[PDB]
DNA sequence: ATATTGCTGCTGCTGCTGA
RNA sequence: CUAAGAGUAC
DNA sequence: TCAGCAGCAGCAGGTACTCTTATTCAATAT
């Protein structure tokens, strides 16, 4: 807001996060091609089609022909689905790499250097777990903590490109076959990116006003159609007659 | 509103203009309104006492006219220091002028100004004034004028007059 | 050192809004001011010795405020007088935000 | 941020005095760009009350800024005090 | 709604406003050839009911002038037939966020 | 100002201190600190205020709250004891 | 008259104070500024009420200063003159101009134009007092007064009164 | 001793209520009338009374103190004086205002041309806001020009309705200069609109009337656009700079208010002793000018009011615009105390977050500690070894206000020094300090360093945070601030610190 | 404009 | 019209 | 003999018969 | 004091 | 129910910082 209290925006750069906590990372399932994407993500422990290797976790043996467990595998694929069919929608050109809060890709290092998988040991996890925890973490990153149908609702769209990222890179399939985490390691890595996501929101208080009028200034200060400081004059003083 | 400059009525107790600062109703600490409540003199005494008692005896956890007069100085002195002499005249004044004892009778004179129901500066007016008839009141107090029935207002006067105790 | 414009809005845009504030009134003019309190303005013969307040022109002297700002705003608004514009200072709101 | 803020009005609002500066956002903060003497006679002409919300206002008045650490009010708490020891 | 062909008589014009509560619309075939709302710069705008503009303005402890303004003259805003104090609902792709949000009252 | 005041029971801002509000807690106790007030947290033999006011924020012995502002006139009142000091 | 009214006032506290017993200082230093004091706006304030718990409120240090700012709010017992206003006093000095009656704490002073004719002023009467053919108001006499006008001063308020009305005098 | 203690209660300004003095106002708060154009009297040693350079007003000399308010040149805000007009004169910035206004207004009856009876008058006074409202009623009553004393019915256009009309036409107003001129259509006659009758037909206007014209009913009727009393500034206002070091310069306001005062006594003595018309109307115009130039000589069209020199004078709305005026160089941007300014050199010897501090810099800022139980003893120590010698205090602020300075001070022997004294010492190590490069562009530009005291002349700083300075070393200057407070200290290395400037948003 | 960027106009 | 904001008109 | 005075940027209205 | 000129780093 | 035309006039100009140089006459009257 302005002094009036006049609403500029309803949420700051429209997902509330401080600028400086940003970084460029890649959506896995906006790209690629579906025999790609299902070989990515897809399991279906009924049939040998894309099933999963027994020896992959330890009751790999015990789960295959499992029902409730199946059902949560095809609502995991089914938001997978949704997911990449929205990112599609929202980026025409198919880019992948785009600037978001918190790197999964170092955490998930982190937790492979800190807690020493082997890669060889069956896995300790379980689906069900991988499933639930994945979707609590989606509900433990809050950035408007109101109590309304309003808040709530901007609250649910203002996380829905970082929610996205996240379900891409903690799938069942990637966090047992490419990855191999374990309990404790899964465990720590929900929380680190938890707490990462909740010290990467903007700051009450932030002259984001000046901020953006420096971090626009400075650039141009650093400088067919025209372009530079004479196009930019021109479109800060709203001209009715242009070059 | 801020105006530059102020513009206001006279202060006037015949024509109850008391003040901007003595209206009818008063905002009270809790943040609702209250009546102005407007304590006459025995009310005011025995309000004053309790207020005294009471800091005693917070500040302890951590009748003749003679010895009322001999009681009010010591505690006085025991409670409040210095910048009382106004304080001491005052409670003297009230001790040498008082119409009424202790709280039964001041309660029943409240409660019949109450069933009276007239102006808490009007009531207060009445209680402190000691008057006999009809008309020596109307004069004492110009804001009586029409306001109880006769029939009424002799027979409250004289329940004040019998009230009167000691 | 002139402490200029784009310096203030550098030190805004840091957030650092006591530093400011230090920089334009304690290290450069930091004068105190008596106002009226029925008038905004400066009109308020203040005598310390006497400890004496009086507004000539409100007939009161029971109301007065007393405020830090720099000389070159008390200058500022004493130009804005002669101008025959009164730039009248309160320190209450009288209206909610 | 900047383009919402020029488009904040329901049309396109220049970074001039002719566009931002125009709005009814306070007659100190207004005068600090340009056009200050007569920004200052339209105010007092129009009698137009100042709410001392804007950063300019504060920096001209020489107090704090309702921004970054003047956002808030620090307030001392008696009985957490006491409840220290 | 009216729809002409090049042009309205201001004789006609001046009487376009009728007794009220009916409200006379004219529009003109040239700007109707092309649904201006199908253009991917245009975001989707939903009319919202005076409950939901109440609950708005309670939720987010506005007045009616904080809001962000359209006209009313605005493409879209003919397009809704949008009246004064009604607020518009803008969804839009954003790309920090999945969705975004937005509020607009007509002037 | 009891309108004012959002009841402490459904307060909806962040339970984190921000960098602002650390900043002038820590700004404002150790100007108290260099003025003679009482300190709440034994010394170690520390001397600057500064590092003093850290070391009573860090186990949280800081007797202060903050009064967020709302922009529409309203506040709430968050005690730096239950301020999470993540940052 | 007397009354009971509700007050606030701002008291500033310096950072060394700020003790365990800030709560007991704020007590005592509301007393001592406010008790027994003098002002055109409420006249006297004699007592506080409800002295057992005071309503202190939080205290909002002062940026850049480090004092606290408390906006205590009381209960204070007031006695405010009354232009048009009855009541009774005790006579306690008597002069050519007039006579002075002591109410509450406060002063009342009677011109002698406004003492009906036969109670003319005489000094041969000990002490010089205003006497009538029917009554003598000497000192130490109880007396009804209607009281017509106020100035204020800081130290004392000052008032004039009347005794010329039917049944005002002498009770 | 700054300023002594004062009982007033302290408070920060809430509210600006921005208006116009009314003259009754004006004439309330002035202590005193100003009469004689004369600063000096015959003497020349002495202030005249009633002068431009009363006592009453403040006073001019430090050895003498105001007259009344009993203060001294540091204490003394000034009090105004006011000088009252012999005849109405225009406010030079109201003109086109006044103008406006009296286009919207009946220029016989003091009432607004079309009321609500008008059908777009509804929609124009519907408008909430007072300065959109106003331009709404000027462009649609300036073409107005009859009062329309009976007007159709607004239930139907059958029936008359006749309201308070006078039924006079209005005539077309043009600004010859600083004259408004009136060509009344031939019921054409052009004249002079005398303020006289302006001001009249100004004060005749209703409450409602122009409370919907923008106008306020306590802070600003628009009669008092119309000037009747100066207000006189006080000294303060206008010093007295004399430079000659014998010689009084008087400010150029006070030049101009001394030929204002001269034409009024000379339009005052034109109209007692009897005059033709012509002088009187000349006289009058003389006056009206020397007010409007006081208050802008920057008039378009009109000739500047030439100083005696020969150069332009200088007005208050000179005084106050521009990049070098009150707002933009005085209260936006102003020169500051406890700063630096010196030649850059690249260190890799030094941290990141550290800055090289010459000895002699580091000698000259200080900053006050205040005594504490806590570092009693090296306060002492720093205040024994004084201030030619670094470490060392140049200066102790006493409790009571008293400065001691260190530099012939030893001739008093050792100080002792007690808890809640101020030692203003020199800048150590580790202390932190604002650091700017004054191209200024974006905040990484001003950020905070710890201060290292080295044995050179130039500022000293690593080679990676050159970068966002956008500094080299080819004879660059930087500046240092040296925050003088704990609270200032605290957010400089708690926010601006340079290791929290690394990653840029 | 101005000056700069009389008025307009004048 | 003026000039400016001849006449109207000439 | 000494002091006073004579390149860049816009803004707005008036008026019908004829054919 | 004002005015003017030569500059230094962008 | 619609086709054709005109008039005018106004200056300053990015952010800091250093240095030097010169500064309005003549005549009348006390
Ligand atoms: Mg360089
Ligand atoms: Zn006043
Ligand atoms: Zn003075
Ligand atoms: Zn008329």
């Amino acid at each position: 807001r302005n002094s009036l209290g006049n609403v500029i925006q309803f949420i700051y750069g429209e997902d509330g996060m401080d600028a400086a906590h940003i970084e460029k990372q890649s959506l896995d399932t906006i790209g690629g091609s579906d025999a790609a994407f299902e070989k990515r993500y897809r399991v279906d422990l009924l049939n040998t089609d894309h099933t999963l290797d027994p020896s992959l976790l330890e009751s790999g043996s015990e789960i295959l022909g499992d029902l409730k467990l199946q059902v949560l595998l095809d609502e995991e694929y089914k938001q997978l689905v949704k997911d990449r069919k929205f990112l599609r929608e929202v980026f025409v050109d198919g880019e992948a790499n785009w600037p978001l809060p918190v790197n999964i890709r170092r955490i998930i290092q982190n937790a492979q250097q800190t807690f020493h998988i082997d890669h060889t040991k069956p896995s300790d996890l379980t689906i069900k777990d991988i499933v639930l925890g994945v979707k609590d973490l989606q509900e433990n990153l809050l950035v408007l903590r109101g109590k309304n149908e309003i808040i709530q609702n901007a609250q649910r769209d203002a996380v829905t490109l970082f929610c996205c990222l996240l379900r891409s890179r903690l799938a069942t399939r990637r966090v047992l076959q490419e990855y191999r985490l374990t309990k404790q390691a899964f465990d720590w890595v929900l929380s680190n990116i938890e707490a990462q996501f909740l010290r990467s929101v903007v700051h009450p208080g932030e002259m984001v006003g000046v901020l953006a009028a420096q971090s626009i200034g400075e650039p141009a200060t650093q400088m067919k159609v025209t372009s530079g400081v004479p196009r930019l004059k021109e479109i800060l003083n709203v001209a009715k007659n242009m070059k | 509103r801020r105006r530059l400059k102020k513009v206001e009525e006279e202060e006037n107790a015949a024509t109850l203009q008391l003040g901007q600062e003595f209206q009818l109703k008063q905002i009270n600490h809790q943040g609702e309104e209250e009546e102005l409540i407007a304590l006459n003199l025995s009310e005011a005494r025995l309000v004053i006492k309790e207020a005294l008692v009471e800091r005693r005896r917070a500040f302890k956890r951590s009748e003749t006219r003679e010895k009322e007069l001999e009681s009010i100085d010591v505690l006085l002195e025991q409670t409040t220091g210095g910048n009382n002499k106004d304080l001491k005249n005052t409670m003297q004044y009230l001790t040498n002028f008082s119409r009424f004892r202790d709280q039964e009778t001041v309660g029943a004179v409240i409660q019949l100004l109450k069933s009276t129901g007239l102006h808490p500066f009007e009531v207060a007016q009445l209680g402190s004034l000691a008057c006999d008839t009809a008309d020596e009141a109307k004069t004492l107090i110009p804001s009586l004028n029409n306001k109880i029935s006769d029939d009424e207002l002799e027979r409250i006067l004289k329940e004040l007059s019998n009230l009167e105790t000691l | 050192l002139r402490f200029g414009e784009m310096e203030r809005d550098c030190m805004i845009a840091h957030g650092a809004a006591s530093f400011l504030k230090e920089r334009l009134m304690e290290a450069s003019d930091a004068f105190r001011v008596h106002i009226c309190g029925i008038c905004g303005l400066m009109t308020v013969i203040a005598k310390l010795n006497h400890n004496q307040f009086e507004c000539k022109g409100c007939d009161n002297k029971i109301d007065i405020y007393q405020i830090h700002i720099p000389y070159a705003a008390k200058l500022l608004f004493q130009e804005l007088m002669a101008m025959n514009i009164t730039p009248r200072l309160y320190t209450d709101r009288s209206r909610d935000f | 941020l900047l383009v919402d803020v020029m488009t904040t009005q329901g049309g396109l609002t220049s970074v001039t005095r002719h566009g931002f500066n125009r709005s009814n956002t306070g007659a100190l903060m207004r005068c600090s760009f340009e056009e200050t003497v007569e920004i200052l006679f339209e105010a007092g002409a129009s009698a137009e009350l100042d709410d001392c919300r804007g950063v300019s206002e504060n920096v001209i008045l020489g107090q704090m800024a309702p921004i970054g650490t003047g956002a808030f009010d620090v307030m001392i708490d008696e009985e957490s005090l006491v409840k220290y020891m | 709604i009216f729809v002409y062909q090049n042009n309205i008589t201001p004789s006609a014009m001046k009487l376009v406003p009728s007794i009220p509560p009916a409200t006379i619309e004219t529009f003109n075939e040239a700007a109707l050839v092309v649904n201006i709302t199908h253009h991917e710069l245009v975001p989707k705008h939903i009319r919202l009911s005076s409950d939901e503009k109440r609950e708005l303005l309670k939720r987010y402890r506005l007045k009616e002038s904080q809001l962000p303004r359209i006209q009313r003259a605005d493409p879209v805003a003919l397009y809704l037939g949008l009246k004064r104090g009604e607020v518009v609902k803008i969804i839009r792709k954003s790309e920090t966020s999945g969705r975004y949000a937005s509020y607009r009252i007509c002037m | 100002l009891k309108e004012k005041a959002i009841p402490k029971d459904q307060r909806a801002t962040t339970p984190y201190m921000t960098k602002y509000e650390r900043a002038r807690i820590l700004g404002t106790r150790a100007l108290q600190i260099s003025m003679n007030a009482p300190v709440f947290v034994d010394l170690e033999g520390e001397t600057d205020p500064l590092r003093i006011a850290m070391k009573e924020l860090a186990e949280k012995k800081i007797p202060l709250v903050i009064r967020r502002y709302l922009p529409d006139g309203s506040f709430e009142d968050w005690s730096v004891e239950e301020l999470i000091v993540d940052l | 008259m007397f009354f009971i009214k509700d007050l606030s006032l701002n008291i500033t506290l310096h950072p060394s104070f700020f003790g365990p017993r800030m709560k007991q200082y704020l007590k005592t230093k509301l007393l001592e500024e406010v008790e027994g004091s003098c002002t055109g706006k409420f006249g006297y304030i004699l007592c506080v009420l409800d002295y057992d718990n005071i309503d202190i409120q939080r205290g909002r240090i002062l940026p850049t200063d480090g004092s606290a700012e408390f906006n205590v709010k009381y209960r204070a017992v007031v006695f405010k003159p009354f232009k048009g206003e009855v009541v009774d006093g005790t006579v306690v000095s008597c002069s050519q101009h007039g006579f002075e009656v002591q109410v509450g704490p406060m002063k009342v002073f009677v011109t002698k134009h406004l003492m009906p004719q036969d109670l003319t002023f005489n000094a041969g009467s000990n002490p010089p007092s205003y006497q009538s053919s029917e009554d003598v108001i000497t000192i130490k006499s109880r007396i009804r007064v209607k009281i017509e006008g106020c100035i204020s001063q800081v130290s004392s308020i000052h008032a004039i009164g009347s005794i010329k009305e039917d049944y005002l005098g002498a009770i | 001793v700054g300023q002594q203690y004062s009982s007033a209660p302290l408070r920060t300004v809430k509210e600006v209520q921005f208006g116009l003095f009314s003259p009754e106002e004006v004439r309330a708060i002035s202590v005193a009338k100003i009469r004689f154009p004369e600063t000096m009297d015959e003497t020349q040693t002495r202030a005249k009374i009633g002068g431009l350079n009363d006592p009453r007003l403040g006073s001019i000399d430090r050895n003498l103190k105001c007259q009344t308010c009993q203060e001294g040149m540091n204490e003394c805000p000034g009090h105004f004086g006011h000088i009252d007009l012999a005849k109405p004169v225009f406010h030079v910035g109201f003109i086109a205002k006044i103008k406006k206004v009296c286009e919207c207004v009946c220029m016989h009856c003091g009432k607004l041309l079309l009321d609500e009876h008008n059908e777009l008058m509804r929609q124009a006074l519907a408008i909430k806001d007072s300065k959109k409202r106003f331009a709404a009623i000027w462009t649609l009553c300036k073409t107005k020009m009859v009062c329309e004393t009976d007007v159709p019915s607004e239930d139907d256009p059958t029936q008359l309705v006749s309201r308070g009309g006078c039924g006079n036409t209005q005539p077309t107003i043009r600004k010859d200069g600083l004259k408004l001129v009136g060509s009344w259509k031939k019921d054409p006659e052009l004249r002079v609109l005398s303020t006289e009758e302006i001001l009249n037909i100004f004060k005749h206007i209703s409450v409602k009337d122009f409370t919907s014209l923008g106008f306020n009913e306590v802070f600003s009727r628009p009669e008092w656009m119309i000037l009747t009393c100066l207000p006189v500034p006080p000294p303060p206002v206008r010093p007295s700079i004399s430079f000659n070091e014998s010689q009084r310069g008087e400010d150029d306001l006070t030049f101009k208010l001394a030929d204002i005062l001269k034409a009024n006594i000379s339009l005052e003595t034109l109209e007692h002793n009897g005059a033709p018309h012509h002088a009187i109307e000349e006289a009058e115009s003389l006056l009206q000018f020397h007010v409007a130039t006081y208050m802008d000589n920057d008039i378009a069209g009109q000739p500047q009011a030439l100083q005696k020199s020969g150069r332009p004078v200088k007005s208050i709305r000179a005084r106050l615009k521009g990049k070098e005026g009150r707002i933009r160089g005085n209260l936006m941007g102003k020169r500051v105390d406890f700063s630096a300014r010196t030649v850059i050199s690249g260190d890799p010897n030094l941290e990141l977050d550290q800055v090289g501090v010459p000895k002699s810099i580091a000698k000259t800022l200080t900053y006050p500690e205040v005594v504490t139980p806590y570092n009693i003893d090296r306060l002492t120590q720093l205040v024994r070894n004084g201030p030619n010698e670094h470490p060392g205090a140049k200066y102790v602020i006493r409790d009571s206000g008293d400065r001691i300075d260190l530099r012939y001070s030893k001739r008093a022997g050792d100080i002792q020094l007690q808890y809640g004294w101020k030692v203003e010492r020199h800048i150590m190590d580790n202390d932190p300090v604002l650091f700017n490069r004054q191209p200024s562009l974006h905040k990484m530009s001003m950020m905070a360093h710890r201060v290292k005291v080295i044995p050179y002349s130039t500022f000293r700083l690593n080679l990676s945070v050159t970068s966002p300075y956008n500094a080299d070393f080819d004879g660059d200057e930087m500046n240092l601030h040296v925050p003088q407070s704990e609270e200032t200290r605290a957010e400089l290395s708690q926010l601006c610190a340079v290791p929290l400037q690394i990653v840029s948003p | 404009t101005x000056p700069g960027v009389t008025x307009p106009g004048v």
